[PDB]
Parts: C-alpha cells; structure tokens; sequence
C-alpha cells in the first residue's frame, strides 16, 4: 500500500539508476550512494525530488553505510569491480541494513560462480557476488536475488570489448564474440526493465519472494538472432562472427582484461550457460510475470541504438 | 502509431491512456499499475 524509503548503492549505475527514476517517480524516498557528484546521471539524479545522494566511497565506510540505511525499509543493492573488495563491501551493506533493523526487503543484485557448477574457473566479477547472497542469507535479512541478464546497451559500434556492434565500411554491421552464434544468451534491457521489475518485487514483498533467485532476463537470443534483430530495425546486413578471442581495441584496466579472459574459456571455449545453477538451466518465466511491459532487442536496436549512438557522437543514422 | 510518453513506434501491443491518446505497451502498463507515467531516462 503505501510507498516506502528505499537505500540504493551505485545510483549512477544503470541497475540502480532505473528502479531510482521509478521509484521517485511513484512517490518512494531515495536514500542513493554516489561515488561522484560529477556526471550526467548524478545530476540527473542529483534533479529528481525525493532522491537524497550521499557522495562517497563504499570501501570501508561504514558511516556512509549507517547513513545510508536510516529510515529505510527496503534496499536494492547492486556493487562493481570499480569501487574494490566486492565482498567486504557486500558484507558491510547486509550488517549496515541489519544494524539499522528497519529493512523489510533487501533486494541484492548477484551473479554466477561458475567454477561452481563445472570445470570452468570463476568469473572475476560475477563469482564475488554470489558469496555475499550466502552471507545475506546467513545474516537472514528477509531477502531476494536478482541475476541481471546481459545487457542489450553494452551494443556499442565504438571500440569497445566483447560488444561491439562494429560499422563495417560497405556500411553493414558485425559482431565479433567468444559466445557461440547458435547458443541463446540471456538478454536485459536494463534501463526500461529493471525499474519496474525491482519495484513489482518489492510491491510483492518478502512473503512472497524471501530467499527467492529471478533471473533478471526478458528474453533469450543466440547470437545470430541478437544480429537478426538488429539487423531487423536498422534494415542493414548485420553478420556475427564467432571469435576465439574477444578483441580489445582500445586500453582497458586489468579487472575487466581479466575478466573477459574468463569469458573467452567459459563460453568460448566451454560453450557455458550464463546461468549455471540448476534453477536456471523457461528462464523468463519469472521475470515476465513481474514485468510484462519488457523492451526486446528489435525495439532496442531500432528505437534506442541509433539514438545511445548518436549521442556517443557517431552519424550513420543521419 | 507512436507512443506519447516514449515515442517509441516499436511495441508490442498498443494502449490507449485515459483519453484514448496512443502509448506502448510498456508506458500504458506503467501507468496502470502504479498511476503516473513511466519515467524516461534524460
Ligand atoms: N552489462 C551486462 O550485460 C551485465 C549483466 C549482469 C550483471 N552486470 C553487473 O552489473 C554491475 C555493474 O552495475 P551497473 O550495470 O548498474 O553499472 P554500469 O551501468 O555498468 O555503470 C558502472 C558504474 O560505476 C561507477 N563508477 C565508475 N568508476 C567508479 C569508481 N572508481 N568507484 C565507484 N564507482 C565507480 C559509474 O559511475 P559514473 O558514471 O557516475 O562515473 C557507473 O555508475 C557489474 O558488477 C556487472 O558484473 C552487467
Ligand atoms: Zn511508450
């Protein structure tokens, strides 16, 4: 019935960011941690109304932590490589949500550790997370684990790794990838869908999702098919081209080098599933019912692509 | 048709808001469900 507080981490991020514009936008109280006030997302969401930041670092900052937590009854926590021990911060957040003893929900965003469902190794920034789940688990903060489906925007025709839309010079696109082109992938439209799919689960609560895993994914595509689609909307030849290797244009940090490393043996080599755990192994089942106003990958392609492009500062949609 | 909210042009199944204005699928369900209309990034 009535609208709670809910304590966000890594409001820029694009988790964070849409449940943030939606829950605001319903009548819910933000409380949103923010690693710089400096940004095109922190100002925006520096603009909307009831959303209060607190600019800092998660890394041991239990104050911020405490803050953070006070007066709030739900959470939607969703940590990155970007800000260090993902764990020690992960388990930081559950005991500062515990401590303040007023959360009804803790919604924490986690990610396969696939070393632990076949012979493959643990991928760098996914496996973290699924250590601090257990620990929400063990604390018993009335909780829900969400597993976001890869993204349709990490599409880029700039040098970027692993999803790389890239603008061939006879003016077709094509992507070149470890992950097998007949092998569907789980797909999520981040931006539109994790917003209202979070706030029906907390509109939900505990009594229905406590200790539940959803798998934060709309749709399912192989490769060949997220082509197809793009191919669909831009009315362009778009081709997939399955690499040994993920190609790496432009200078990276180690993290993510590393990190697609993992990749590279795990779907590439291993032709491994997204979702490793027998639960996930249709998977958009769940997701669907919570949200059916989802956004595919054709609609992506076609009405947000050539836009994100654009904006990026490219012209072949002009 | 184009959707008043969005402008997508792509959905679907289309919707009709309280004054038979077109929107997408998505900012017609928003708006059912929760009341007001469905927030866009920017
Ligand atoms: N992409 C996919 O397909 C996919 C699928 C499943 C799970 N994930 C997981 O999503 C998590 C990331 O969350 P997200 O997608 O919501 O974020 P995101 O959109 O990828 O954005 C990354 C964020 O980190 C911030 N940041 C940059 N440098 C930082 C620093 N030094 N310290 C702290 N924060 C810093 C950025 O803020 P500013 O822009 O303000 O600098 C930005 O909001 C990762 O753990 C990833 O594994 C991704
Ligand atoms: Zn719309």
């Amino acid at each position: 019935q009535q609208k709670k507080t809910i304590a966000v981490v890594n409001a820029t991020g694009r988790q964070a960011a849409s449940l943030i514009r939606v829950a605001a936008a319903v009548g819910h109280h933000v409380r949103a941690q923010v690693h710089s006030l400096k940004g095109l997302i922190a100002e925006e969401l520096q603009a909307i109304p009831n959303v209060t930041l607190f600019q800092g670092p998660l890394l041991n900052n239990v104050p911020l932590m405490d803050t953070l937590f006070e007066g709030a009854h739900l959470a939607f926590i969703n940590t990155t490589s970007q800000a260090g021990d993902e764990i020690a911060i992960g388990k930081d957040l559950a005991d500062a949500a515990k401590r303040a003893g007023t959360i009804q929900h803790y919604i924490y965003s986690s990610m396969p550790d696939h070393s632990l469902y076949g012979p493959w190794p643990a991928v760098p920034m996914w496996a973290p997370k699924f250590t601090v789940e257990n620990y929400v688990r063990q604390l018993g903060l009335p909780s829900t684990f969400v597993y976001a489906g890869i993204y349709n925007n990490n599409f880029t025709s700039l040098p970027y790794p692993l999803f790389q839309m890239e603008l061939m010079p006879d003016g077709t696109f094509e992507w070149h990838a470890p992950f097998d082109p007949d092998i569907p992938l789980p797909w999520l439209d981040a931006e539109h869908d994790v917003g209202p799919a979070l706030l029906q689960i907390f509109k939900d609560g505990p009594q229905k999702w406590n200790g539940h895993r959803i798998a934060l994914t709309f749709e399912t595509l192989s490769p060949v098919q997220v082509c197809a689609a793009f191919s669909r909307a831009l009315n362009r030849r778009v081709t997939y081209v399955q690499v040994p290797k993920v190609e790496i244009k432009v200078n990276i940090p180690v993290g993510y080098r590393e990190q697609l490393e993992a990749i590279e043996v795990v779907f590439g080599e291993h032709k491994a599933p997204y979702f490793p755990l027998p639960e996930f192994s249709r998977v958009t089942d769940e997701a669907r019912k919570l949200w059916s106003g989802w956004r595919d990958m054709e609609e992506y392609a076609r009405e947000v692509f050539p836009i994100e492009e654009e904006a990026n500062g490219l012209d072949w949609m002009l | 048709t184009t959707c008043t909210n969005c402008f997508t042009q792509t959905t679907p199944l289309w919707r009709r808001n309280p004054e038979g204005q077109p929107l997408c699928n998505a900012c017609g369900l928003f708006l059912k469900l929760h009341g007001v209309v469905r927030p866009l990034s920017l």
